[PDB]
């Protein structure tokens, strides 16, 4: 129990605000913890709750957009 | 057939070329995108309001405004 953590390289976000598109779909799915998006290494950082949250549902998150992400920490 | 027309915060091509991905997970649909415009304009059997909710996974201010 406290904080997980998990990388995905979101290889479909690079630009200006798919960026932003990720910040604001994964902040209100409750178990997250923290949020990072990197635009040219091209991949997704995030601090969860393990109550919560799983790397499975970070993909489901990914996947209200269309972005190539995949699980690499 | 229905050319409707909505639009979409296009403040990136990222954050644009999402629509077609969720409009694919509808499939039956036809539709063409304005980057400068912010638009897209679809036709489809399928409903405005499925639409509309469809495009609204992608995270933004989408309204519906109107006929082609
Ligand atoms: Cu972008």
């Amino acid at each position: 129990m406290g904080v997980n953590s998990v990388t995905i390289s979101v290889e479909g976000m690079t630009c200006n605000s798919c960026v932003w598109t990720i910040e604001q779909q994964i902040g209100k799915v409750n178990g997250v913890h923290h949020i990072k998006v990197s635009l040219e290494e091209k991949n997704a950082t995030i601090i969860y709750d393990p109550k919560l949250q799983t790397p499975k549902t970070l993909q489901e998150a990914i996947d209200d957009m269309g972005f190539d992400a995949v699980i690499h920490n | 057939m229905p050319k409707h027309e909505f639009s979409v915060d296009m403040t990136c091509g990222g954050c644009a070329e999402a629509v077609s991905r969720v409009l694919n997970k509808l499939g039956g649909v036809k539709y063409d995108i304005d980057l400068p415009n912010k638009k897209v304009c679809i036709e489809s059997e399928h409903s405005m309001d499925t639409l509309l909710a469809t495009l609204k996974k992608t995270g933004k201010t989408v309204s519906y405004l109107g006929l082609e």
